[PDB]
This record gives structure tokens, sequence and C-alpha cells, in this order.
């Protein structure tokens, strides 16, 4: 609206584009904002305000020569900018540490830093707060403290992520021909596919049932494997061997046995394709190669049969266990869901067959190889 | 012959929990030990989707330029090749890294222009799924040249993290 512009008018005069500073130092003294007639309360409002403009972005900030005691008034610059770097809150009478030690750990990617004529600056124990306070501080008090790069040797591996690798082009492309045979096949027809198994070829499902933490962009709080906690082969979660040996399923007829108790999927995979990284290493000994894919899968549909009908509940009137309302893991609803799948594939002159099929099944989450 | 028996399954269980073990130490000269495992021969690590031709020298790169890490299982699961002679498992876990600010050797950022040692703070959790291949000899009690296959690969991670991927 109109009434509110004017604030966000006075931010766009004090805010400089090209050296990508906001200076905000003397706020009283804009001239724009003395037509209106002007307390202590007005510190919070601008911020909000910054992270909504959407238009400008900001990596420095200037807020000496503001007339401040205390910090708890601008509490709120951590909510608005993790990613500041330059702050200057110099020429100010703040004398104590309990107003500062709301930033502990926060504003990491800050590394510069003016604060002369602060009273805090005489004494002894001044190197020590901010070592902790900010990590990757290197300037302070335009003196260095800390050695660039040795910081960004330790805070960064010396290499970064590749989505994709394979020895050769003629090896690594052919796999993905036979990832999207395999994984079109999959979602449409599950009959098919008997053909490429042989009757030595084992297959087993895995389920990681751990929380991503919430962090993660777009993690998923709640999951829900109900589906596949019948099936799941994960050594370390269950210790009733006399089960595995029952998980493990070999054989034509087995295999397809599994394939109808997982609920039908649909991939947006060559559309929706930065999201599947996977990796192929050849397999000497057996003349072989292993195909590691890691991605995700919407669930359209549920399976046909539910293994619990005919035989699950037998007994009549009384329901099955723990009152699926909402309870456990919380369900067995249908949603989206990452997977990490390994495959280990023997070549022939007729056609290749699948020697072992490996699924890993996980709560949703973004990739790391993401930009 | 497909070979599925519980007592097989335990070894399993316990040697990818032992494998882990020597990635956790921040030790340095029981380093050449943890390489014994490895094939002397042929071998072929893959760690973030960047291939390393040696074993030895992936094991120097663990200890001098990465901080300590602190893994933690939650998931395993393997598969026995007939005829092949080996095994492959499939290994989920997690990270943590010490962001406390110093490497394994115990040297600060701080330029020296001039109680014991500090007890490492640790960061988020991160995101693993290792794939590993094996021979079948593990389960005879050897291990030696038995490491065949390992493809260390990370899936996610946290923006409050520290380390930079």
């Amino acid at each position: 609206s109109d009434t509110i512009s004017f604030l966000r008018g006075v931010l766009l005069k004090r805010y400089d584009p090209q050296t990508k500073l906001l200076n905000l130092g003397a706020l009283h003294s804009d001239p724009e904002l003395i037509q209106k007639g002007v307390q202590s309360k007005m510190f919070p409002a601008m911020m909000k305000l910054a992270s909504t403009e959407k238009s400008l972005i900001v990596e420095s900030v200037n807020l000496a020569d503001n007339q401040l005691k205390d910090i708890s008034a601008i509490s709120t610059l951590a909510q608005t900018f993790p990613n500041l770097k330059n702050l200057c809150l110099a020429n100010n009478q703040i004398f104590r540490f309990r107003s500062l030690e709301v930033w502990k750990n926060k504003f990491k990617d800050l590394r510069e830093l003016l604060m002369t004529n602060n009273p805090i600056t005489t004494d002894k124990l001044y190197r020590t707060e901010m070592l902790r306070l900010f990590p990757k501080l290197v300037v302070l008090d335009n003196v260095i403290v800390r050695d660039e790069q040795k910081l960004q040797t330790v805070y960064s591996l010396p290499m970064k992520i590749q989505q994709f690798f394979f020895e050769n082009d003629a090896l690594g492309q052919s796999s993905t021909d036979f990832a999207t045979n395999f994984l079109n096949l999959w979602d449409n027809n599950r009959e098919q596919l008997l053909n490429l198994y042989s009757p030595q070829s084992q297959f087993s499902v895995s389920v990681d049932s751990t929380i991503p933490p919430s962090t993660v962009t777009d993690s998923d709080q709640t999951p829900a494997f109900g589906y596949y906690m019948s099936s799941s082969r994960n050594i370390s979660k269950v210790s009733s061997e006399k089960s595995i040996q029952q998980r493990l399923s070999i054989g034509q007829e087995s295999i397809n046995s599994i394939f109808k108790t997982l609920p039908k999927t649909k991939h947006h995979l060559q559309e929706q394709p930065n999201e599947y990284s996977m990796e192929t290493i050849s397999y000497p000994q057996i003349n072989g190669f292993v195909i590691t894919l890691h991605g995700f899968f919407e669930e359209t549909g549920k399976p046909e049969l539910e293994s619990n009908k005919k035989t699950g509940k037998n007994n009549y009137q009384k329901n099955r266990r723990y009152n699926h309302g909402y309870n456990s893991t919380s369900n067995n609803k249908l949603s989206k869901k990452s997977f990490d799948r390994t495959w280990v594939i023997v070549p022939m002159n007729n056609s290749v067959i699948i020697a072992s099929d490996l699924l890993t099944v996980r709560a949703y989450s973004t990739g790391a190889w993401k930009t | 012959m497909v070979m599925n028996d519980a007592n097989q399954a335990q070894i399993t269980a316990t040697f990818t929990k032992k494998i882990l073990a020597h990635l956790d130490d921040p030790d340095s000269n029981k380093l050449a030990q943890f390489v014994q495992l490895f094939n002397p021969n042929n071998c072929r690590i893959i760690f973030n989707a960047t291939p390393f031709a040696q074993a030895t020298v992936f094991l120097q790169m663990w200890q001098n330029q990465v901080v300590q890490t602190q893994h933690a299982l939650t998931g395993v699961d393997y598969h026995a090749i007939p005829g092949s002679g080996t095994l492959i498992c499939n290994v989920n876990c997690k990270v943590r890294f010490d962001e406390s600010g110093r490497d394994k050797m115990g040297q600060d950022a701080t330029v020296p222009i001039q109680m014991n040692k500090p007890r490492p703070l640790w960061g988020p959790y991160f995101g693993i799924s290792l794939q590993l291949i094996i021979d079948d000899r593990i389960f005879r009690n050897d291990f030696n040249g038995v490491i065949s296959g390992f493809n260390y690969n990370m899936v996610y991670k946290p923006e409050d993290s520290l380390l930079k991927i």
C-alpha cells in the first residue's frame, strides 16, 4: 500500500547497487522522512522488507553511527541475511557480552568486520570470543587474525561433486540406454522383465527408516514405508535371522512375487533429469558391469495384492495390529520417496541378463549434486 | 548354488562395522594397517564421483586434508554372486565432520606471531550410500587384499554444515 511504500522507498536510497552495500547509519537523517515529522521500534521492520523485496541482493551492511548500546534491537539480522559478509557496527558504546551471545555460530559466511572505537577493543579477552562466534572470520579491525586459505583448506574438500561418471563413452552411454529401457518398462508392465532375469538371479529390498535433518531443503518429515516393511531385508535393522532366509527371493517365480507387492511407480526421468546421479563401473573377473543409481520415484498406484488380506488377519472381526490410524512410522499412504539402486549385469551374445538386483528406499530428500 | 545361511550374514554385519572404524581413526602411525585390506595389485576406489587409481594415495588423502569424521551405520544388505566367488554389499550410513576449526594433526588456522586437547565440536549429519565389492574369503577369517571395489558417494547434504560440497 501507499502508507508502507515510503519505508520501501528509503531502503532504495540507502542501498548502493554497484558496490552491493547497504548503508544504514543515521536513519533519522533521511530527508524524505522529515515531511512526515520523524522512536526505538522500527529496526525489525526494514529487515522483514529487505527479504521480501526480491530485487536487491545484499552481502554487505554498514550499521555504524546509529546510537546503540545493546544488540537485542537488531537481533533479527541473523534471520534475514544468513550469508551476510561484511558488518560495520563501529563507533558504539556496548560493554558486555550477554546481548551479543545471540549470534552463536551464526553469520558463518561473514568474514570481515570493523568495530573500531568500541570499548570492547581494549580487553585482553577481545580475541577469544570472536574466534568461536565467527569461525570463518579472517579480518577483524583491519588486521589479519586467521590465514585466509589455510581456513578454506579445512572447511572444503579439494574437489567438486560430479553427478555422472564412467570409464568410457561407449560403456557409460550404453548403461543409460539400459536404464531408460529398464525404468520405462518398470512403470508400465511388470510382466515383460522376467526375460532379463536368470534362475540364478536374486533380488532383495532394503528400507532405511532414518529421518532426514530439517535443514535439508524439501525434506520429508512424515515418511510412510508401510508396504515395504513386510519385504524389507535389512541386516542391521531386523535380528530375526529366520526371517532373512525368507526375505531373499531367487528364481523367476520368486522375483515376480515381490514385483506385485511393491506399488506402481512413475519417474520423471528423461523429463526432469538433473536428478538421478548415476555411476557405472566394470566387473573384471566376471566381465560384467555395476550400475549404481540414486534418485526418486512417485508412487502413483497401489499394489494389486496386499499380501496381508489372503492370509493376514485371517481371524475376522478383530483388526490387524497397531491400528494404522496414523500410528507407526505413520501409515501406508502414497507419496514421493527417494531410492538408491545398484545393478550387476553380465553381457551375452544374445541379450544381457541381470545377475543381482539391490533396491534401497529412504525418505525423500534433495540431491547434493544440485546447484 | 545360491548359498544363503544366517551364519554368513552375521560376518557381513560386523565386517562393515569394522572397516568404518579404520576410516574414523585420527591416528597416523596405524594407518599402514588399513592398507593391507585393500588389494595392492588391482583396486578401483570411487569417492564422491572422482576416480582414484591407487588405494594407498587415497588413504594419505583421508589423513592430510580431511577433517575428523564419525560415521553411524543405518542399513546393510548383501548378495553372493554364484560362480564368481565374490559378493557385493550395499551400505548406508551418516557422517559428521569436526567443525571446530583444526585438522587431524592439530594445527589451527591462526598464525603464531609470538588442560589437555579441547574436545572436538561436531556438525550436522550428512548422507552416504556406499557400495563395495568383496570376495568370500572374509568368511574364512582372513583380511589381506580382500577389498576390490569401493564406491563411497553421498546423496544429500544440509545447508548449516560449514563444509562446501
